[PDB]
RNA sequence: AGCCAGGAUGUUGGCUUAGAAGCAGCCAUCAUUUAAAGAAAGCGUAAUAGCUCACUGGUCGAGUCGGCCUGCGCGGAAGA
RNA sequence: CGAUGUCGGCUCAUCACAUCCUGGGGCUGAAGUAGGUCCCAAGGGUAUGGCUGUUCGCCAUUUAAAGUGGUACGCGAGCUG
């Protein structure tokens, strides 16, 4: 996990999404791109 | 595609269809690429590039284009059934050319109406000019 | 061609002027020739799409104010100093 | 880093910075970075922003600095009380007021000068925008 | 090689006081070079920030020194190669007043 | 909304009984019954369900989407069920069936015992695979997700409980 | 079933450093191969490259069926240089000329998916200029 | 948007490399069958081999897309 | 400024969390072992000596660890000096 307070898709396959009132980022792709907003 | 291009196309058809009494039907639910070029060579080798294997046979597209002549390919828009237009000579042989495509390893999706230009049947008529 | 509906401008100055960039208009001119100079406001958004186009600098435009067409050229604009939005236009008499 | 090459005065005083700005126009590029906020770029800022943009463009084109450092900011040392003169001019600023066009740039498409003024702007204290060119 | 500036300064109080307010304040500067280990420790000045500026400066001294005396000890291998020399054995021989083989 | 527009085909013997925001489905494999939103309005139309909002929700379609996909998965379940398939990988890893009982070998010092809900039932073709059968989506879904973090499967060599389905991405150990 | 083309010029029998592995990654020998292409080679000229493609059957009898020599080595041929071009568009290396281009593709046309042997001779054109070789 | 197919011919472009075959790098970055296919966007190898992608056609059948200006919110946000 | 006694030590603490250990977890250029980094987490725990008035620091040897800070840089109507 990646946790930043810029937090955006590094790739194609990462996505946005808000989970529980955070901006998260899930790729499927590649871990590393997992971010969270924080 | 925007409509002009789509307008052309359509024209393009049109103009086949005048032009070329004879034509045959197939439809590639498992059609391989192997006998889809097989097809295009033996346009080729007949004859010019002219011959195409266009899949434009929407409900709105080759639907839209029949009513010029050859109406009564409007039915045939449902169920994907493609076309293979024949400018020259009087009833060229590669109708059964398609028959052998069926034959020859494919699901049978094409079914083979054949259009009725001579207002046949859709069973295959083997007879033809010798 | 652009034609561009306009309304004679009722009161002038500083404050009115902020009073109808506000309610998303802006004021104009149309002066030149012998006429005097009327003083116009425009809807924004109308004039804006219309000066997004090149053309709306070079061509003859008609500025339609009290049911009357009149045939200008865009002069001059008074851009906003950071925004996307037009603060006055200055038309000559075509 | 940009700087006058002589000043007439040595410090300056402080001075505000209200007002909205002058060259607002992009005047010799195709393309340019307009300040939306107001504050003052010091000539370091300037010149970061330059070289990112730079690199961004591959050295193609051309880029215009439209803003000049020529405000001398004096600062006192560490540790020193508050009289005793005004303190040693330090760096260089350029006051920027809204709607100033901080560098302009063409020879490149627009899509190229936007992500070079996007990597230019996160160099930069006060807030941009990206502008064009007007016919008029 | 050019051990890089990654200087590193720690604040604390100066030794050899003298003084309530020194005694309780924090203004000497003990500087660290990384991937050096030079320590220094200034305090010859009466705020911290002068010392730390100084420690700069004697960072920058330390390692000119430790140039220095890398330096010298080459120069002195160097001149030892000058009384090492075994005139004897020959890597290889030249003749002549014109060097004439190899 | 665009979910929530498709209406729910209920086949041959599939008994639903609509009550409120309760709706309780029952069909040849067994029955669920499950609570709705306030804000979705079902309704049975002879052969089958539609769902939309109440007036008044402002997440209407979306709750209505929602009770659209859970209660086709409830035809679906109480028609034929559904099945998850899971294979463990890796030497020494196994797994059996005692009734309602998962004995799981999974490389670790203890027996990994794995009690199922009352709907689920499993079975082990193999040693390796375990597949598991039920009514309701979620909790087959759920139990397949227990068993696989008993071991996840790992980077390096895949070893672990995964699904079938699941592709296992594989890290090198770069040297 | 794995129809892939990985050979070199016919001269070398056995032509295991080239290839090696790739040719023998299945239950599928070296030597089978390597006689079936000798057997065709006996037909033809020594030292070009020829493909063949490869269905390895299960009952250890594989269908070869093999095609023209490169165009590539052809045209090396028709240019009478073994290397074609590097940084070509700043200098060039040689000129080539359309009706011989014609005779290139006259005679590959039965096995090139071609009707009009103009289209394979514009083909080739485009191969040559790209190859450093302005026609 | 998902779903079915193709995604090829020259060509395995030539070098320098140890070998370079789309994917080590340099450059050219073209032409053909053309519904469509980049001398190759990514993944994959020792080099291949091999899997997606671009695009394209098929099914479905009403909206969909991302830019702008704006109101109010969200994260950024750790102290005795 | 008609007095709010300073450094360090001792004794006795208390809080914060920006966590040193122990606990949970993500990513890793994480095979394992051992690491790196980030997130959560303040329940408890969290050296003895040599030198120096020292705090610190260096050194010796430990420890799971020898946390960082606030508390009038906590604590002299508690001690030392
Ligand atoms: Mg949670
Ligand atoms: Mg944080
Ligand atoms: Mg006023
Ligand atoms: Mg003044
Ligand atoms: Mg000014
Ligand atoms: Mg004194
Ligand atoms: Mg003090
Ligand atoms: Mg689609
Ligand atoms: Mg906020
Ligand atoms: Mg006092
Ligand atoms: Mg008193
Ligand atoms: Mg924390
Ligand atoms: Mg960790
Ligand atoms: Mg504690
Ligand atoms: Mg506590
Ligand atoms: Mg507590
Ligand atoms: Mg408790
Ligand atoms: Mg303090
Ligand atoms: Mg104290
Ligand atoms: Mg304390
Ligand atoms: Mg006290
Ligand atoms: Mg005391
Ligand atoms: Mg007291
Ligand atoms: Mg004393
Ligand atoms: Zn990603």
């Amino acid at each position: 996990m990646k946790v930043r307070a810029s937090v955006k898709k590094l790739c194609r396959n990462c996505k946005i999404v808000k989970r529980d009132g955070v901006i998260r980022v899930i790729c499927s792709a590649e871990p590393k791109h997992k971010q969270r907003q924080g | 595609a925007l409509n002009l291009q789509d307008k052309q196309a359509i024209v393009a058809e049109v103009s086949e269809v005048a032009k070329g009494a004879l034509s045959a039907v197939v439809a590639d639910s498992r059609g391989v690429t192997v006998d889809k070029m097989t097809e295009l060579r033996k346009a080729g080798r007949e004859a010019g590039v002219y011959m195409r294997v266009v899949r434009n046979t929407l409900l709105r597209r080759a639907v839209e284009g029949t009513p010029f002549e050859c109406l009564k390919d409007a039915f045939v828009g449902p169920t994907l059934i493609a076309y293979s237009m024949e400018h020259p000579g009087a009833a060229a042989r590669l109708f059964k050319e398609f028959a052998k495509a069926n034959a020859k390893f494919e699901v049978k999706a094409a079914a083979f109406e054949g259009e009725l230009i001579p207002a046949s049947q859709i069973d295959r008529l083997a007879t033809l000019p010798t | 061609m652009f034609t561009i509906n306009a309304e004679v401008r009722k009161e002038q100055g500083k404050g009115a002027s902020r009073r109808l960039r506000a309610a998303n208009k802006f004021p104009a001119i149309i002066y030149g020739g012998k006429e005097a100079p009327l003083a116009i406001e425009l809807d924004h958004d109308k004039v804006m799409n219309m000066q997004a186009k090149a053309e709306f600098y070079s061509e003859v435009l008609t500025i339609v104010v009290d049911g009357k067409e009149i045939k200008v050229k865009a002069q001059d604009v008074q851009r906003h100093p950071y925004k996307p939005k037009l603060q006055h236009i200055d038309f000559v008499r075509a | 880093m940009l700087q006058p090459k002589r000043t007439k005065f040595r410090k300056m005083h402080k001075g505000r910075n209200r007002g909205l700005a002058q060259g607002t126009d992009v005047s010799f590029g195709s393309f340019g970075l307009k300040a939306v906020g107001r504050g003052r770029l010091t000539a370091r800022q300037i010149e970061a922003a330059r070289r990112a943009m730079t690199r961004a463009v591959k050295r193609q084109g051309k880029i215009w600095i439209r803003v000049f450092p020529d405000k001398p900011i004096t600062e006192k040392p560490l540790a020193v009380r508050m009289g005793k003169g005004k303190g040693n001019v330090e760096y260089w600023v350029a006051l920027i007021q809204p709607g100033k066009v901080l560098y302009e740039m063409d020879g490149v498409p627009e899509e190229l000068a936007r992500e070079a003024f996007k990597l230019a702007a996160a160099k930069l204290p006060i807030k941009t925008t990206f502008v064009t060119k007007t016919v008029m | 090689q050019e051990q890089s500036d990654a200087i590193r300064y720690e604040t604390l109080r100066s030794s050899g006081p003298g003084g309530q307010h020194v005694n309780k304040t924090d203004s000497a500067v003990r500087a660290t070079h990384l991937a050096s280990g030079i320590s220094v420790k200034v305090q010859s000045e009466r705020s911290q920030h002068a010392n730390k500026r100084l420690a700069r400066l004697l960072i920058a001294w330390k390692l000119e020194q430790q140039q220095q005396e890398n330096s010298a000890a080459l120069k002195s291998q160097r001149r030892m190669f000058h009384h090492q020399i075994e005139r004897g054995n020959p890597r290889r021989t030249f003749t002549g007043m014109a060097f004439i083989e190899g | 909304s665009r979910v929530a527009k498709a209406p729910v085909v209920v086949p041959a013997g599939v008994d639903v009984k609509i009550n409120g925001q309760v709706i309780t489905i029952k069909g040849k494999n067994g029955e669920l019954t499950r609570t709705l939103n306030d804000a979705v309005e079902v309704k049975h139309a002879d052969n089958t369900l539609t769902f939309g909002p109440r007036d008044g929700y402002a997440d209407g379609w979306a709750q209505a989407g929602t009770a659209r996909a859970l209660l086709n998965s409830m035809v679906i379940g109480v028609t034929e069920g559904f099945t998850k398939k899971l294979q463990l990988v890796g030497v020494g890893y196994r797994a059996a069936v005692k009734g309602n009982v998962i004995n799981l070998s999974l490389g670790f010092s203890h027996p990994v015992d794995h009690q199922l809900p009352a709907g689920i039932t499993a079975e082990c073709p193999t040693q390796t695979e375990i597949v598991l059968k039920g009514a309701d989506k979620q909790v087959i879904g759920q139990v397949a997700a227990d068993l696989r973090a008993y071991r996840r499967p790992e980077p390096y060599k895949g070893k672990g409980v995964r699904y079938a389905d699941e592709v296992v991405r594989t890290k090198e150990a770069k040297k | 079933q794995a129809y892939v083309k990985l050979q070199v010029a016919a001269g070398m029998a056995n032509p295991s450093p080239p290839v090696g592995p790739a040719l023998g990654q299945q239950g599928v020998n070296i030597m089978e191969f390597c006689k079936a292409f000798n057997a065709k080679t006996d037909s033809i000229e020594k030292g070009l490259p020829i493909p063949v493609v490869i269905t390895v059957y299960a009952d250890r009898s594989f269908t070869f069926v093999t095609k023209t020599p490169p165009a590539a080595v052809l045209l090396k041929k028709a240019a009478g240089i073994k290397s074609g071009s590097g940084k070509p568009n700043k200098d060039k290396v040689g000129k080539i000329s359309r009706a011989q281009l014609q005779e290139i593709a006259q005679t590959k046309a039965a096995d090139m998916t071609g009707a009009d042997i103009e289209a394979m001779t514009r083909s080739i054109e485009g191969t040559a200029r790209s190859m450093g070789l302005v026609v």
